Order: structure tokens, then C-alpha cells, then sequence
């Protein structure tokens, strides 16, 4: 399975790096749409992006860099594409899982767990986790709100694959 | 100071209730979707002569929080419930919704309109008439409206107070 990174800044300011182990072997297009979208190979990609959703207790969402108002974002494969498969559950803290507006339509928006959200099961397709950096992760909860607004501008400051 | 009036918009996914309430508070019609989790507004207006703050609540469509909605149901004075006259699925989500604030209320009496939200759309799959119909056996009043053109926006958070007025 590939490892990719982000980078988070807060305000322009480093925070730390976040590294994410994606599950090719289980999902492979999803995995790869997330990959791609991580080195930029394609023209386009996460970096520069922010996370526009946090809700402590819950999850950061993030990955819209075509509106940048967490309505956009955009896959390799077209605007959306379909859901790959329900195998993989949001068990706890650490899942990395696709956003959606309703059936197959994955895009590049996904989130991170900071707590085990079950209901999620079967409507959002897990397929990965972080690997390293969770504090990091956890240390962006306190920029969140009950409903998902940020009180600063917490961005992808660069992103990549790793050996 | 002037009286606060706390309103409550509810309905399924993705008809309008948010495009309305931003229209009404902003002059402005998302035409993008973004669903909401929970958003709050204020505004003053003039009702018949007399000012007045309007304070609503923006609610989620999603059906699987639907446990959730007891408590806002328990604050709300007044309730717009919307459906899309172009789904014919979220018009039979209305009698739902109607229901869960009544149960919340325990009252046959709780001011309501329903709105049938879309109407600029060539696509009409549910009639005036059928709407008309059902907020005559609700007892409430029935406004059609557009968030793109702003058709009846002013008139339904409007005669929401007025329901609120009569009552209260
Ligand atoms: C009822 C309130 N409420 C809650 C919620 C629920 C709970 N529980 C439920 C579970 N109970 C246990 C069983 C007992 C405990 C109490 C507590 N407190 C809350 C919040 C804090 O009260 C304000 C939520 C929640 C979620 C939504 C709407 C309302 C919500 C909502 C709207 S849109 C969406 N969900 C999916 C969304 N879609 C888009 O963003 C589309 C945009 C356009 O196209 C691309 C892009 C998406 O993919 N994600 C990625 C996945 C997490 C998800 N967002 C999100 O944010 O979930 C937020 C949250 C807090 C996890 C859930
Ligand atoms: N043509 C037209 N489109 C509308 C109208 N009202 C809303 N829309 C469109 O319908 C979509 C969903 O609208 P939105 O207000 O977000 O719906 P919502 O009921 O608040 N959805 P949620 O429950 O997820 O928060 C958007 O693309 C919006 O532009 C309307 O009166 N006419
Ligand atoms: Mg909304």
C-alpha cells in the first residue's frame, strides 16, 4: 500500500506533517484518486487546500481546491465518480474516508476521524488511515466549531508520496 | 424591544431551505449545494406595520439525524416546511415532518406554513392543487415560492409570524 503526506500550516504557519497509509489493496481506484490528487501529477491537486470542515468530537474534513468553499473538488476520473466498495468501517480515530452529496459521488473532498463514527458506514467508503502525525490531526480540533467552521485558515501546505 | 420571532426551517435534502433563507437575509441564490449541518440568522422586517426580529434556525435534510431534531422542535415558535414542486418525494416527507412536530409539541395548533419551494422549474411533478389540499387539512397556510427569482420569499417567513401572531 502507498503512503502519501500533507504538510498542514495554520495562518501560513507549520504545524506538522500528517502521513496516511492508503488501502490500494482494497480500493484501489479510490486510493489512487487520492494519491494523484496528493503529488499533483495530473495539473491539479490538494496542495494550497484547506480544511473548510472541523467538528471536535467527530472529524476534519477537507480537499476542495477547485471553489475553495467546500462545495468543489474534483477526481481524476471526471467531477465525480462512483463508490468502489462498503468492505472498510470508520472504527476510530485516524479512519480517512471519502466526503460525498449522496451516492457515487466521490469527488476529491475526504475526512479524517477523530472518533469512531459507525453511522458513516455503508454511504462513505473508507480507504485509509493515518499512519503518522495523529496529534497533528488532534491539534486542528481546536480551530473547529460545533458546526464545522474554522477559526483559522488551516491548509495543505504541500503533499506528496513517500518511499 | 421589538419582539424576537424564532423560526424553523425544515424539509428534505436539497429543496431549497437554505437558498430561501439566504435569500431572504442576503439578496443573493446559492446555486451551488452545500448541505447544510446547522446554521443560525437574524433580521429585522417590518410585518404588517410593526418591526420585528426574525431570528431562524437552518436545519439539515439528512435522514439519518432525524432523532435529532426533537430539540430545536422544542425552541421553535414557528416551523416552514418545504418541499421542491419538482420531487414528488420530498412532498411526501412534509406529512414527517409535520408529524414529529406535533408529537414534539403535543399540540394539533403549532404555527406552520408549507412551502412548495422551485417554482421557476419547468419540471413540476407535484400539482398546486394536490398542495393545496394538504395544507387545508393541516389548517395552515400554502405559499409557492422560488429562491432563484425570489417568487413568495418575503411572503412565507411573513405569514410564518403572522401564524406565530395569531397564536401567540
Ligand atoms: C444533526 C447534526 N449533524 C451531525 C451531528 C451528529 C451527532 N450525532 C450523530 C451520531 N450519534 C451517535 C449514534 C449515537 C451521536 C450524535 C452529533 N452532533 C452532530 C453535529 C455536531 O450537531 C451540529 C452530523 C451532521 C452531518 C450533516 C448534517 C447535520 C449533522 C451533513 C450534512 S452534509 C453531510 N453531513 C455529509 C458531507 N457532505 C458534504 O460535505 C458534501 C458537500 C457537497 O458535495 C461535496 C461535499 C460529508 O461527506 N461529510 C463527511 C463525513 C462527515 C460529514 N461530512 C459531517 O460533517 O458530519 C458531521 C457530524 C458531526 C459527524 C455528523
Ligand atoms: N432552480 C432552483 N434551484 C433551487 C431553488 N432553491 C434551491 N435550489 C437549488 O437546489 C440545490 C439545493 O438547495 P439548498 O438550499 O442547498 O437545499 P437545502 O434544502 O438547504 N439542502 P440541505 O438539507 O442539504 O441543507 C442548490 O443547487 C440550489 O441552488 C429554487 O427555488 N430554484
Ligand atoms: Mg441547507
Amino acid at each position: 500500500n502507498p503512503t502519501v503526506f500533507f504538510d498542514i500550516a495554520v495562518d501560513g504557519e507549520p504545524l506538522g506533517r500528517v502521513s496516511f497509509e492508503l488501502f490500494a489493496d482494497k480500493v484501489p481506484k479510490t486510493a489512487e484518486n487520492f494519491r494523484a490528487l496528493s503529488t499533483g501529477e495530473k495539473g491539479f491537486g490538494y496542495k494550497g487546500s484547506c480544511f473548510h470542515r472541523i467538528i471536535p468530537g467527530f472529524m476534519c474534513q477537507g480537499g476542495d481546491f477547485t471553489r475553495h468553499n467546500g462545495t468543489g473538488g474534483k477526481s481524476i476520473y471526471g467531477e465525480k465518480f462512483e463508490d468502489e466498495n462498503f468492505i472498510l468501517k470508520h472504527t476510530g480515530p485516524g479512519i480517512l474516508s471519502m466526503a460525498n452529496a449522496g451516492p457515487n459521488t466521490n469527488g476529491s473532498q475526504f475526512f479524517i476521524c477523530t472518533a469512531k463514527t459507525e453511522w458513516l458506514d455503508g454511504k462513505h467508503v473508507v480507504f485509509g488511515k493515518v499512519k503518522e502525525g495523529m496529534n497533528i490531526v488532534e491539534a486542528m480540533e481546536r480551530f473547529g466549531s460545533r458546526n464545522g467552521k474554522t477559526s483559522k485558515k488551516i491548509t495543505i501546505a504541500d503533499c506528496g508520496q513517500l518511499e | 424591544s421589538m419582539t424576537e420571532y424564532k423560526l424553523v426551517v425544515v424539509g428534505a435534502v436539497g429543496v431549497g431551505k437554505s437558498a430561501l433563507t439566504i435569500q431572504l437575509i442576503q439578496n443573493h441564490f446559492v446555486d451551488e449545494y452545500d448541505p447544510t449541518i446547522e446554521d443560525s440568522y437574524r433580521k429585522q422586517v417590518v410585518i404588517d406595520g410593526e418591526t420585528c426580529l426574525l431570528d431562524i434556525l437552518d436545519t439539515a435534510g439528512q435522514e439519518e439525524y432525524s432523532a435529532m431534531r426533537d430539540q430545536y422542535m422544542r425552541t421553535g415558535e414557528g416551523f416552514l416546511c418545504v418541499f421542491a414542486i419538482n420531487n414528488t418525494k420530498s412532498f411526501e416527507d412534509i406529512h414527517h415532518y409535520r408529524e414529529q412536530i406535533k408529537r414534539v409539541k403535543d399540540s394539533e395548533d403549532v404555527p406552520m406554513v408549507l412551502v412548495g419551494n422551485k417554482c421557476d422549474l419547468p419540471s413540476r411533478t407535484v400539482d398546486t392543487k394536490q398542495a393545496q389540499d394538504l395544507a387545508r387539512s393541516y389548517g395552515i397556510p400554502f405559499i409557492e415560492t422560488s429562491a432563484k427569482t425570489r417568487q413568495g420569499v418575503d411572503d412565507a417567513f411573513y405569514t410564518l409570524v403572522r401564524e406565530i401572531r395569531k397564536h401567540k
